[PDB]
Parts: C-alpha cells; sequence; structure tokens
RNA sequence: GCCGGGGUAGUCUAGGGGCUAGGCAGCGGACUGCAGAUCCGCCUUACGUGGGUUCAAAUCCCACCCCCGGCUCCA
C-alpha cells in the first residue's frame, strides 16, 4: 500500500472523527498507567481494541481514495440469530440479502429468570418468548440453512446461544464485525 | 486480527504520539476542504500519506502486544 | 441531583469542519496544527517560556513591555483601572467596541465619543476630532484620563491612521491606548511608530489562539502602575490578580505565534481575497459599506436584493440562512437580509470562490 | 525559512513535553485533569470563540442553572476562575475602603483581589497553629465587632473552605450563622471543594460561592463559577447603561472559548466523582498512614478530610545535607522514577495529592518515596 | 437560528418498553375472457439519522437532518 497510488475522492468526516476520538479515548491509558505504561492482559485487550477499531475507521477512509480492503468474511447461506436489532441492522447493511432474525431478548424465560425481576410478566411473555421461537422457525422452516450461527456481543448472548442450539447447532462473535 | 488476542505489553509513548500528531496534521484537510471535502489527486496523495503513516505507527504499537 | 446529564455528553458536535464559517470574529482565531499538537500536550497543565514569549511580543509589536490577558476587553479594563482616576474621561471613537464602553463604566470612568468624518456609507472616523473633544472637555474642567482608538472597528472594518491620534495625544500629554483587536496578528503593527502608550490584542480574534487570551503591551513609562504589586505579596501583580497564566489559551497563543508572525507578512493576500469578494458580490447588487477599498477583511454589505427576496419567500428573512446552510456555509446571522457582515480571511482561494458562487447562485435561484 | 529578527523555533519545544511520562503530585493540578469526554470536546472547539450566538445553546444557560442546583444556590455565572469571582463580588457588593474579614489561611488571591477592589483586610486567627493550623471560626465575631467598634465598616465575610497550604476543611455553616445575624455578606471560597466534595450553599447560608474549574472541576484554565443568591443578583448582574444586555462585571463577555466547553464536558464526570469523594480520601489517608512510617509528619487537621497533604519531612533534610545534589536530590530521585509535581530544592516540607490517581499509581508513588529515603541513607 | 405540528414499507392512517398493526388504481401466482371475494409473498431490513439506556426500544434519553406553520433587521 503506497500513498502515491491514492486517487481523487471524498473525506468521510464522520469516519475521521470516530478515528480520532478512539485515539483520544486511548490517551487515557497514557495517563492512568503512567509512568511505566505497562499493561496487563485485560488492559491490553481494552487498549488494543481501541487502536484496532481506529485502524478500521482509517481503512474506511482510505477506501474512498481507491484503496481496497477485504471486508472480513461471511458465509451468506447460514442463518444468524441475534438479540439486538442494532446488531441485526448492522448485519443487514454490511450485507442485505444476508439472512438474520431478531429474538428481541434472551428467548427462554427462566433464561429470562436468570437475569431477573419476577414474574407473570413472564407468562405474560408467554407468546413473545415463543413468538421469537415461532418466527425463528418461519425462517429456518423454508430456507432451512445448512448450519445456524448465533452472534455474541456480550456474555448474556451466549446464554441465548445455549438454548438456541439445545435446538440447532453453531456459534459466532466479532469475527464478522 | 482480534483484540481478544492482545497480550501484556508496554505502550510505546512516542509512537502513540506520532500517530495522533499525524491525524492532527490530517485534520487541516477537514477545514481547508470544507464543506464538500472532495480531494484532487495531489491532495489525495498528501492526505492519505498522513493516514497511512499513522497506521504504521499504530501497527508498531500493536506489535508490543503480540500482534504482527 | 434530578438533572439529566445527557446534554453534556455529546458536545462532540460543533460544526467547524463540515461548514465554512464566514463570521469575522472567528476567522483569525482558527488554530494552526502546531497549536493543536500543543493542546494535546497540555490538556491539563504544564514561567520562563512565557517570559521569553512576552519579550518577543514586545518586539513584534515594537513595544517596551507586554503582559498576558484573558482577552482584549480585560486589557482595556486593566489600563483604565491602573491609570485613570475614578471619574476621569476616556475619549474614544463612535465605532468603538461595546467592551470599551463597558470597561470604562466598570472602571467607573466617563466616556466621550469622537464622531464621523462621514456616515453613510463609509462611516469613517474624524481622527483630528480627538483634539476638539479633548479641548472641549478640558475647557469644561473635566480631566482626560485616556485616549482610545479602535484600530479597526468590528462593525465596518475600517482601518484608521493611528499615528494621527497618537501625535494628538502626545501634544496634549494624555496616555494613548490603541485597541488592536482585529489588527495585531492580522496586519503588522508598530506601536511606537503610532506613538501608542498601550496596545491591547485579542489572541482568540486575531492571533490564532483559543479563547480567552490576549496581550497588553505598554511603555516603560506606565510599567510601574500596570505591573504594580500587592503589598502583602510583592511577587504578585495586583492588576493580573497574581496570574500566573496557565491552561490551553496561553499555550495556543505561544504555539501559534510563529505562524502569526508569518501570516502578517502575507496580509496583502488576504486583502486580495477580500477585495475579490466585494467586486464579485457587487455585481449581484451588494453594496460594500465602510471605507473603499477594503484594508481589512471585515466586510459589511448592504444587501437590498436579499431583502426583496425575503418579502416573497415563505421563509422570510431566514431564507438566506437556510440556503447557505444547504451548501455548507454559515457564520452569517439568521434572518437578517438588509445587511450582512462577513470575512473570508484564512480560507483557501478555492473556498473563497465557493462562497462567492454559492451566494450568486442563491440570489439567482431565489429571484 | 524563518522571518528572522528574533528566535521562533524555540516555540516548537512546546510540541513535545513530559506530560504523560510522569505522575504529577501537584495538588493544584490533581483536580484539573481532563477526562476523555472533555478532550473530545476540545477537538470540536479549538478555534477562537465558541458562540453559535449570554443565554446560549451550546447549553450554557442550561449548564448555569444545573451548576446552580448542583451547588444549591439561586444563580450562577461563568468566570475566568475563583480569582475573578472574588474580585467581582468585592467590586460590586463592597464599597471602597470597606473591610474584608477572612481566615488567616486564605489564598493570596483573596488578598490581591481585595487590594484591587481597594478594600481593607482583617485576618481571623487560628484555633491552634502548629501543627494543625486550624482556623478559629468563632473568632469571626470578635474581629467584626473589633472593627465595628472602631467605626470601620465590614463589607464582606470570606471563608477559605479548604486552604491551599494544609488542606483543612472548615465548618462553613458556623461562619454562615455568624454572618447572618451580624448582617454581613458571606463569600465561601470553594476553590478546592466544589468538584471534589459535595457542597450545599444554602445550608451553610452562603451568599456567594466561587468555584475553580481548572483546580477542582476537571476543566482547562482559566475558568470558574460564581454562584450567588437572588438577593445580590441586581449588583452582580448589573448591566451596562449604553448596552442593556451586557453585564458590567463580566465585561459583558460571552465568557468565551475552550475552558467553559471543557467545564460543561467534564461536568457529568465531576457530578459522579463527588459522590465518590470518600474513595479519594481513602487514597489520601493510605498515603499519610504509610509515609509516616518512614518519618513524614502530616501537618494540618488529622485525619485528612481533603486530598491535599502537607508533610513535615526532616529525613529529607537529613539526606540533603549529605548528598552532592544537596536538596535537589529528592526531585531528581523522583524524576528518575517518573514522578514530579514536587518543588525542587525543598526538603523541610512537601505538598502532594494523589487525588484522581489509580490505586496502582498510589502504591507506586508510596513505594517510590520509601525506596528513595531508603536508598539515600 | 427560535417556538409548535410532523416523518412508521410503493403512501394511507394507529400504537408511548416486550402481544410479531391493519386497509389499496401498487405486482405475480394459484383454469379462460369479463366483473367481485381469499391465500400469499412482493420492493421486507416498517419506524428520519447517529449515539445512549435495557436481557429486549417505533416506544425512554441526548444530539443532528428533512417536510409544514409561524415569528427577527446587530453589539
Amino acid at each position: 500500500i503506497s500513498y502515491k497510488d491514492a486517487k481523487p475522492g471524498k473525506i468521510d468526516v464522520n469516519e475521521f472523527k470516530k478515528a480520532i476520538y478512539l485515539l483520544i479515548e486511548a490517551d487515557d491509558f497514557l495517563y492512568k498507567k503512567a509512568p511505566k505504561h505497562e499493561l496487563n492482559e485485560e488492559e491490553a485487550k481494552e487498549f488494543c481494541k481501541l487502536i484496532i477499531k481506529c485502524q478500521e475507521h482509517l481503512n474506511k477512509i482510505l477506501a474512498n481514495f481507491g484503496f481496497e480492503f477485504e471486508e472480513k468474511e461471511i458465509d451468506e447461506g447460514a442463518l444468524y440469530i441475534v438479540s439486538n436489532k442494532k446488531l441485526f441492522k448492522k448485519l443487514k447493511n454490511k450485507n442485505p440479502n444476508l439472512k438474520v432474525v431478531c429474538t428481541e431478548g434472551m428467548l427462554d424465560i427462566e433464561d429470562m429468570r436468570a437475569i431477573g425481576v419476577p414474574e407473570k410478566a413472564l407468562e405474560g411473555l408467554k407468546k413473545k418468548v415463543e413468538i421469537a421461537r415461532k418466527n425463528v422457525e418461519r425462517f429456518i422452516e423454508k430456507y432451512k440453512p445448512e448450519k445456524i450461527f448465533v452472534v455474541v456481543e456480550d456474555d448474556k448472548d451466549e446464554l441465548l446461544y445455549l438454548r438456541a442450539k439445545n435446538l440447532y447447532n453453531a456459534e459466532k462473535l466479532d469475527a464478522d464485525e | 486480527i482480534s483484540y481478544k488476542d492482545a497480550k501484556p505489553g508496554k505502550i510505546d509513548v512516542n509512537e502513540f504520539k506520532k500517530a495522533i500528531y499525524l491525524l492532527i496534521e490530517a485534520d487541516d484537510f477537514l477545514y481547508k476542504k470544507a464543506p464538500k471535502h472532495e480531494l484532487n489527486e495531489e491532495e489525495a496523495k498528501e492526505f492519505c500519506k498522513l493516514i497511512i503513516k499513522c497506521q504504521e505507527h499504530l501497527n508498531k504499537i500493536l506489535a508490543n502486544f503480540g500482534f504482527e | 441531583l434530578d438533572i439529566n446529564l445527557d446534554k453534556y455528553k455529546n458536545l462532540t458536535r460543533s460544526l467547524t469542519r463540515e461548514f465554512i464559517n464566514l463570521n469575522p470574529i472567528q476567522r483569525g482565531g482558527i488554530l494552526p496544527k502546531e497549536a493543536k499538537k500543543a493542546v494535546y500536550e497540555y490538556w491539563d497543565g504544564y514561567c520562563p517560556p512565557i517570559k521569553d514569549f512576552l519579550e518577543d511580543i514586545a518586539k513584534f509589536l515594537n513595544m517596551d513591555c507586554a503582559r498576558p490577558t484573558h482577552g482584549a476587553r480585560e486589557g482595556k479594563f486593566i489600563v483604565m483601572h491602573a491609570i485613570c482616576k475614578e471619574g476621569d474621561y476616556v475619549v474614544l471613537d463612535k465605532n468603538a467596541h461595546y467592551t470599551s464602553y463597558v470597561a470604562a463604566e466598570r472602571a467607573k470612568l466617563n466616556v466621550a465619543e469622537v464622531g464621523y468624518e462621514e456616515e453613510y456609507p463609509t462611516y469613517k472616523i474624524n481622527l483630528e476630532g480627538y483634539k476638539e473633544v479633548i479641548d472641549n472637555l478640558e475647557d469644561k474642567g473635566k480631566n482626560v484620563g485616556l485616549i482610545l482608538l479602535t484600530h479597526v472597528d468590528g462593525e465596518y472594518g475600517n482601518l484608521n491612521d493611528a499615528k494621527k491620534v497618537g501625535k494628538i495625544a502626545k501634544e496634549k500629554g494624555i496616555p494613548f491606548l490603541l485597541n488592536c483587536a482585529y489588527t495585531v496578528g492580522r496586519m503588522p503593527v508598530n506601536g511606537k511608530e503610532v506613538k501608542a502608550d498601550f496596545i491591547v490584542a485579542s489572541g482568540h480574534k486575531s492571533m490564532a489562539a483559543s479563547a480567552p487570551c490576549g496581550i497588553l503591551a505598554f511603555s516603560e513609562e506606565f510599567s510601574d502602575k500596570i505591573t504594580k504589586t500587592s503589598e502583602k505579596f510583592p511577587v504578585k501583580e495586583i492588576e493580573m490578580l497574581g496570574c500566573t497564566s496557565r491552561g490551553l489559551p496561553i499555550v495556543t497563543l505561544m504555539a501559534s505565534f510563529p505562524h502569526v508572525v508569518e501570516r502578517v507578512k502575507k496580509w496583502d493576500e488576504e486583502l486580495k481575497k477580500t477585495r475579490y469578494v466585494v467586486d464579485e458580490l457587487e455585481k449581484i447588487g451588494f453594496k460594500q459599506l465602510g471605507i473603499k477599498p477594503k484594508e481589512h477583511d471585515l466586510i459589511k454589505f448592504e444587501t437590498p436584493v436579499l431583502d426583496e427576496i425575503a418579502k416573497k419567500d415563505k421563509r422570510r428573512g431566514f431564507f438566506f440562512y437556510d440556503e447557505l446552510k444547504k451548501r455548507g456555509i454559515g457564520g452569517i446571522r439568521a434572518g437578517v437580509t438588509k445587511e450582512i457582515k462577513m470575512s473570508v480571511y484564512g480560507l483557501e482561494w478555492e473556498q473563497v470562490e465557493y462562497v462567492v458562487n454559492a451566494i450568486k447562485e442563491i440570489v439567482e435561484s431565489c429571484k
């Protein structure tokens, strides 16, 4: 990759600001870990996460000037279950014909009891819970995929992971983001 | 490349400094090319040169946490 | 305490980068990258580099002494307070900045205005009228504490021959304060050439620094009253309140200083931008107010064609604000169509053309 | 190609300092460290003025009312610091020649601002000098009466809520109650308290409160807050006559640019950190208890109810007189271990604060000092 | 720019944390050509955008954009 190969294009200012903000956030580590700035495994993950997310935003900027980047990798045939629809939305813009479903929260309901607050709000959630567990079918039932991944963005998603494939096999996370 | 692979290491302070200085230098283009921020071939090379050099400094930082 | 803090979490949205700002007060306060790097080094805090900087400002303005301030208006009040006895008269032009009146009132001083050589359309100041006003006041028994000239006014952007008022003040034995806001950091200034006893400057208006900072330059003659120290704390200067200037504004001021010294040598290029804007916009029916040709970048236009459009547009006078906003241009007050003020100082020539063509396309599309 | 008449490249020695290579122990510095929210705000607002159009959105109006509730005062105004806030009330409330009654621990700016407002000053003395140097708050009455009996007028009562030499907290309510029935305006200097610990202006019956943004509200210098009751609004917010909107004591200023932006940006971080003031005291008391083991004597009121610590350090003298660095040794030994904020050459006393530091940084500093006085005989 | 109304699928209108809104000159298919009823999917990622809160947001929070009304001629 050479700057000399750069071609006329537009600066994405919103992408540039996200980049510079990320370094500004990362600047706290130079304060909070002064003078030695030695990081442990958890601090290293948190810090490098910032640097890496910044380099991605920089890469989106460079893409506007002819440079090309290989954009993760995604099997577009598999089904992808997800709790948030911010994640759902994000998946559908990175890849529209990519097929995903939104359970809108934790699925099972003593799975829901695992997070808290009792409780015939639950069998009030009677339809819902299974409405996610109905609709998941209406997608799998006819396209029915080879295998079915569940995206994980935090630890409570892997609980949804376990129930989803008590029923139907396969896990993922971060690798497509 | 995943942040989850990050290993204990030291932050190269100067290398971080150079990185953010370069984005500061690049920040000029957001002013001077406002509002449409459309760059020509000369401006593109000058600008992307800054961005890329920033990324090389960032990679050197990531090198100290087990990344290659 | 039952208050929503969410309003303060996204101040991360001032639009200096996605809009061209034509507002005169901000054109010369745009930070160079050398200053931005300095800010990164001193977000929080860090004085010999300051003292050397003051020596440099003294030379750059060709003056004996200099002190840091929180802006031009603070510098005015410092002089009025430390030099004039309460009740004294300050003599200033009618194009004076409101802060001159306010600093005087705060120093509980009296104010007399020097009037216009001509009003519409140039609104020039009768500088020799300073002798008259002084005479008429001294004849009435009132004593004049201070002579004040706003080197360039913030309403029309007229330049004034400060040396004329300087000579007047010298032969009537009265201290002369030159308000070099809108001037120091834009055009070269020689304080003793204009025989000024004092110079105030706005770091954030014309010296590419972050607000609020400024300079007060003065002669050795008045140094004792300006830099007078507290009786209890002899190191601390009373009028400075002990400051001890720290924080980002003084850092940006110092870091921008070489860029400022450079850009006053290229002041003519900015005038060339300014005169280009005048000539071009006059073709569509704008009329430049103030002295002609411009010897400052602050342009005030009489804009009858804009006001006529306003009377037929659903948006009324605010149509012009919207139309500029659609094309990434701001810094001109919303809803005002009879007059507009604007500067293209520091903009790239390409940005200057863009502004002119945008305005031309506004008036043509909007009849 | 420089335009030579004088040096200009000495100015780019500003381009890189040592701000992130050291722990700064300077107490005036600890409460002014910028949080990332504020740094982002700086990036958005470098340039000159920040006025989209004094009732502003940029929510300055909303901020001023929120900062008022936060202090439980009627009104508030932005200032260039606690200095200017004092001078303002001294200039707009007192008449010239009046006496300002203040504690003997008062910050020099209280004296300098009084002299600038052409006011006289009387000091309320200690309930005990060495080593606590605690103010006799009840002594405010005797001084006032002493002055009223001599025909002198007292325009203002001033209490340094926490002094900057010893970091002693003071029961502001008592001086407030003295001021109430003796009918004299009360200004509480909340430099070093507002933004660290919670402060209720009405409960301490304060008429005025000055706050320092850069000292204790995680903002850039110079900024601050003047809070005041509706009773004194007319004189503080008195307007220019030629210009009915512009307030005279502000110099009409759209109190401008960067520092006020950082103050608004750091505000949520500040509100949350005063709720955790006890955790910073814990860090503080850990330092005191620990450095006493090697011969540092905490001065001032024990135990610390503030993070500013002043140690009497005889052992540092004992070492200075025998080392070739001769009193600079401590400063050099600290920099060698990435620590600063202590004045060079001083060994009889030191002032420090670990406010805002991570606990790991706190341990580091303590161990550092111990190993200094250990290695240096 | 300020004060109000608003933006929900090719557009029409509800809902104010979770009950998978529903009606058409919109288009294919469920014998053929004319006329009306159902199944459907249909452009399907329905909620103007970006953040935030939550296990879960059209719904609550912050900021910004556009459409409709209105109001302003310097400090």
